[PDB]
């Protein structure tokens, strides 16, 4: 009947590159891998089991595809696709002066046919108080205003949606809280005056 | 010696878009095997080190799950039969990293990713006041 | 000595500098253009000689994520900003 | 006395492989898990869905695969797609190997609504760990 | 055919829910309400007490997907506790493992 | 400001993975990709290559039967997002009634016999029928000629028949336009009677309406097959059709000069002239020729003649003209260039005219222009020869190692030019190794 061949690794070069044999995620193969390879608990004279058939060496996730060498030679060709970070923007006290305001979004993998997870949703958004252009009132109002989502000690404003089913339209209702937080700030309106003197902050 | 001469053709068209800053990038993968997210973050931070990002590595503290059923199939309820689902955990964390480098170091990392973890991206994008804001408006 | 491309030819076509301006590609398309089709990329295509190849064919038919993953890909809600839901 | 998933001794005529060799205490510890998902995770969703499909693989290669099926399979989900690593014996021409291996991937892919890869390793016999 | 006609019960049951959920909790939203006049919220109690009684989310039971085990079934497998053991003694779960500490 | 947002790069998502592709290259003791890696089902022959291809290639078409006879048990969708290519397909007609939208969804869905009996039923009933659905019905007939398609399950002489629906379809169409002619036109030269397209064609110019390209090529091998004149007469007959279409002010496409390369293959000596002629009306047009156009060229001027000077002058101005291009799909008959050009080598045996043939091949993505397998088969075993006796055997055996098994598996005459290599290179140290291969 039919036969079985030697198995490649006889003819495989001492000096072949290795990632072409594995370009992408592939299970281990014992006859593609010329590493002699022994795993599994031995017996009480013995030594492991080979590297053929073998069910321990198969459940591993291996790292072949992704040798120290193939990974220089992968990133290198990516490098193409790239941007600098601007140099000015190196202290991370510069960042704050040049853009005030941080988004924190999140993006969830899984492995699965669905990729919806309903809490990729959510968007924080983080303003530092000190550049804005709030005046003694307008300030008082808004801490006044927001509530707890204002800290006494690190003078940061933290703004959470949730409602909107996606992340662009909770961004979009995100910041317009934080515009509308602002112009209404400044509005000293007729009933203001009718302040208590156990309501102040100081 | 044979060998196909010149079998690179990707295009990166540059619009004018300004891109996107992110102030910082957070990587959580969790998995059950430390072995496994051991090679992987050596794997990650070789990768990050040639693209330059100057990234740091911190192991965040595991949790473990347990619950417990009956043995038998009938009557028997003193003796239990437990398990136990072991998560662990490693972040990897990316500073001053741009929109463009931000697309293809997560889809080369999210690509490679083993079957047995998954992973978590929390970015930080970082951009000035609103025009409402800014321009004066009262 | 002489280059095959040189020489006498035939002068009844004029030399069109330019194509059809406006293509109707927006109309009844006729059976012979995509059989067309069918034989000029049925014999392009070839079976698949490494896995990135396979990859990228699957990318394009919809098989695999369109990597780097966002959730919500594929879902627009009808495209309606976050007013009709406030 | 303890049975679960347990072969029980014999003399010393009957064959074990390694993975019925280990009592099931020795789940990671001498053996691994034959498949991994993010499903068992601790903050993932989605883990009941992952479950029946991968029983209904144990089902579908067993029965697809008769008598020539060597051992259990693995499976591995890597992004939305699944691989099916298997251990079969040489029982059916290279022909009909192929033909199953064309059915099964169109079939499952037809059906879970996500690309399958089925890997397969062909050996003489069943491995033997102990006894024999 | 499901393993038990208890479990096929069980289906009609979820699947008739599913079609008044939206009605349901329309006119639901009126009684538990205490704003509006009562003479209305006693009509809402007839309406909604004339709807199919299978239509009702909590007479939906949690049953085992594989052996329909009305009790001893985790909520996050949707298995019974047989079956449970049964699939993690083989190490055909991932990430399950024999408790030790 | 001392800060710069730098612009953004843009591309597809498929681009990143080509990036990676580049520095993969093929592997030279591997298997290819579609056949498993397992010894046992690695192929051991060119044999076994169509016998192990084909085998999986019916398990596709054996479960999507499947799929199509049972549509109930794959409607469930749990993929987010939604895979269109996924979802199984219908053949029958979703819609049950007679009517005119209907009866549409029978035309696209390639039913031939469910059409013709639903526009009866729809012409019996009264109701008009749109010209442009009449003409589409006529394409489906006509092309099949009032047939079905080859389906998974449910050369001679002329396929076209006198009492067929398309002729009778035709005469009953009370308005007649431009494309109801040239589609019947040229479904009459593709099923070899070319007699009723040329008196059609009569009749299409009474009716004072232009013809399209297509007509045009159509017509060009329709008036060489008609009749047995000479070449003089035929070549007047050519060049009359030309002159025809200039004067409705028709763009002859690329397969329409390949056509004519093609017939002017039988005449292998009075053809050479005026072949030379319709290439250099190609470069002045605008219509870059693609592998197919050199394919007739070479081909035509190269005959069983000792001398070859006029082969050889053609092939050394395409070789140069070709040098540093890579070629997209532009001709059905594309596939058959590079095999061919491999033949012309092999009789001139010029070793570096092969490389410059090879190394066109391996540039970009026209090594899937090749053709099919024993097209491949063919091509490698010319070539390979060639790398026998014309290049030191140092340089052979590596083309050798990575030609053989990885591209193609060798015949046994293609055993024996390497032996022959081996003994005029004074090197029988490697004869035990060749038999283990062999
Ligand atoms: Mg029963
Ligand atoms: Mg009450
Ligand atoms: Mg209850």
């Amino acid at each position: 009947r039919r036969k079985a061949l030697p198995p490649r690794t006889e003819k495989m070069a001492v000096d072949q590159d290795w990632p072409s044999v594995y370009p992408v995620a592939a299970p281990f193969k014992p006859s593609a891998v010329p590493l002699p390879v022994r795993m599994g608990y031995p017996v009480k004279r013995g030594v492991p089991m080979a590297k053929e058939g073998n069910l321990e060496l198969l459940k591993i996730p291996n790292f072949l595809h992704l040798t120290p060498v193939a990974i220089k030679r992968h990133c290198e060709a990516l490098k193409d696709f790239c941007t600098e970070w601007p140099a000015a923007l190196d202290s991370d006290e510069k960042c704050e002066k040049h853009f005030p305001i941080e988004i924190d979004t999140a993006d969830y993998v899984s492995a699965g046919p669905s990729i919806r997870n309903p809490k990729a949703r959510v968007v924080t958004l983080r303003v530092k108080l000190s550049s804005l252009n709030l005046d003694d009132h307008a300030k008082k109002k808004l801490i006044k205003l927001v509530g707890d989502r204002y800290c006494k000690s690190t003078d940061v404003l933290t703004i959470k949606t949730d409602r909107c089913p996606l992340k662009r339209q909770n961004y979009d209702y995100a910041v317009y809280l934080l515009t509308v937080l602002y112009h209404e700030s400044w509005k000293t309106e007729e009933w203001e005056k009718k302040k208590t003197e156990a309501d102040m902050e100081e | 010696v044979d060998v196909p001469k010149d079998m690179t053709k990707p295009e990166i068209t540059i619009s004018d878009e300004p891109d996107t800053l992110y102030k910082r990038l957070s990587v959580l993968v969790k998995g059950h095997d430390k072995a496994v997210l051991d090679s992987y973050e050596y794997f990650a931070v070789l990768a990050a080190k040639e693209l330059g990002i100057s990234i740091k590595v911190h192991e965040p503290p595991r949790k473990i799950e347990r619950f417990t059923l009956l043995k038998s199939v009938h009557i028997f309820k003193k003796h239990r039969v437990q398990y136990e689902m072991r998560t662990l955990y490693r972040c990897l964390e990316l500073e001053h990293l741009t929109g463009s480098t931000a697309d293809v170091y997560l889809e080369y990392i999210q690509r490679n990713l083993p079957e047995g973890v998954a992973m978590e991206v929390t970015k930080t994008k970082l951009e000035q006041l609103p025009e409402h804001i800014r321009k004066p408006i009262w | 000595r002489k280059n095959i491309f040189k020489g006498r030819r035939l002068n009844i076509f004029e030399p069109q500098a330019v194509t059809e301006e406006a293509p109707e590609t927006e109309a009844v398309p006729s059976l012979w253009d995509i059989e067309f089709a069918k034989q000029l990329a049925a014999v392009t295509e070839r079976p698949f000689q490494n896995g990135f190849e396979e990859m990228i064919q699957w990318t394009k038919e919809g098989k695999l994520w369109e990597f780097p993953i966002n959730n919500e890909a594929g879902f627009d809600d009808d495209g309606s900003e976050f007013h009709e839901h406030i | 006395k303890n049975r679960a998933a347990r072969v029980r001794v014999s003399k010393g005529d009957k064959p074990v492989t390694y993975e019925e060799a280990h009592a099931p205490h020795y789940i990671a510890h001498r053996k691994g898990w034959l498949s991994l998902h993010t499903g068992n995770l601790d903050g993932e969703d989605h883990a009941a869905e992952r479950t029946v499909e991968d029983v209904f693989l144990r089902k579908f290669m067993l029965g697809t695969f008769p008598g020539c099926l060597a051992d259990q399979l693995v499976l591995k989900r890597r992004a939305n797609q699944l691989e099916i690593c298997a251990l079969v014996l040489r029982q059916l021409p290279p022909h009909k190997f192929y033909f199953l291996v064309g059915y099964s991937e169109t079939l499952l892919s037809h059906f879970y609504k996500c690309p399958v890869h089925l890997h397969l390793q062909t050996v003489p016999s069943k491995v033997v760990y102990k006894y024999i | 055919y499901y393993v038990d006609w208890k479990m096929l019960r069980d289906v009609k049951r979820r699947k008739m829910a599913y079609e008044y959920a939206d009605e349901r909790l329309r006119i639901n939203s009126l009684r538990k309400n205490t704003i509006l006049p009562k003479d209305l919220q006693e009509v809402a109690d007839e309406e909604i007490a004339s709807l199919p009684r299978d239509s009702c989310p909590v007479r939906i039971r949690n049953r085992c997907v594989m052996t329909s085990r009305p009790r001893g079934v985790k909520r996050r497998w949707r298995l019974s506790r047989i079956v449970f053991r049964h699939l993690a003694d083989h190490g055909q779960l991932s990430g399950v493992q024999r408790a030790m500490w | 400001e001392e800060v710069v947002i730098p612009k953004k790069k843009t591309w597809d998502k498929v681009a990143i993975l080509q990036a990676l592709a580049s520095t993969v290259h093929r592997d030279s003791t591997a298997a290819p990709y579609v056949f498993q890696d397992d010894p046992y089902l690695i192929p051991t022959s060119s044999v076994e290559s169509h016998s192990f291809l084909l085998a999986k290639k019916s398990g596709e078409n054996a479960a999507k039967f499947i799929i199509n006879s049972y549509p109930k048990y794959f409607q469930k969708d749990i993929a987010e997002p939604h895979i269109p290519c996924l979802m199984p397909e219908y053949f029958e007609p979703q819609i049950e009634d007679v009517s005119e939208a209907a009866l549409q969804e029978r035309i696209k869905l390639r039913k031939v016999k469910a059409s013709v009996d639903m526009f009866d039923q729809l012409l019996q009933a009264g109701t008009t029928v749109s010209l442009e659905t009449t003409n589409s019905l006529l394409d489906l007939l006509c092309y099949y000629g009032n047939q079905e398609p080859s389906a998974n399950y449910n050369h001679l002489g002329v396929t076209w028949r006198t009492k067929n629906n398309a002729e009778r379809i035709f005469a009953l169409m009370p308005e007649k336009n431009a494309h109801s002619y040239c589609t019947m036109i040229r479904g009459m030269v593709k099923h070899q009677a070319p007699t009723q397209a040329l008196n059609l064609y009569t009749v299409l110019l009474n009716n004072r309406l232009r013809a399209d390209v297509y007509t045009f090529n159509s017509l060009i091998e329709a008036t060489a097959l008609v009749v047995n004149e000479k070449f003089e007469e035929k070549w007047n007959n050519i060049l009359d059709l030309l002159k025809q279409m200039v004067t409705q002010n028709v763009k002859p496409n690329l397969q329409t000069f390949n056509t004519i390369l093609k017939c002017l293959r039988r005449f292998y000596a009075f053809g050479k002239l005026p072949a030379l002629q319709t290439l250099r009306e190609m470069k002045a047009i605008g219509i870059e020729p693609s592998l197919a156009t050199y394919h007739y060229v070479i081909q035509l001027f190269y005959q069983h003649e000792s001398p070859s000077k006029g082969s050889s002058l053609i092939i050394y101005d395409i070789m140069n003209e070709v040098m540093g291009k890579r070629f997209s799909p532009r001709d059905p008959d594309d596939d058959m260039f590079f095999q061919s050009a491999m033949r012309v080598c092999s009789s001139l045996r010029d070793l570096e005219l092969a490389y410059q043939v090879h190394g066109l091949l391996n540039t970009g993505d026209n090594w899937k222009l090749i053709g099919s397998d024993h097209r491949r088969n063919f091509y490698y075993s010319k070539f390979f020869n060639l790398l026998c006796f014309m290049e030191q055997i140092d340089v052979t055996l590596k083309w050798y190692k990575d030609l053989i098994p990885s591209v193609f598996f060798p015949h046994s005459q293609t055993m024996i030019d390497l032996l022959q290599a081996l003994d005029v290179a004074n090197r029988l140290d490697m004869v035990p190794q060749i038999w283990k291969d062999s």
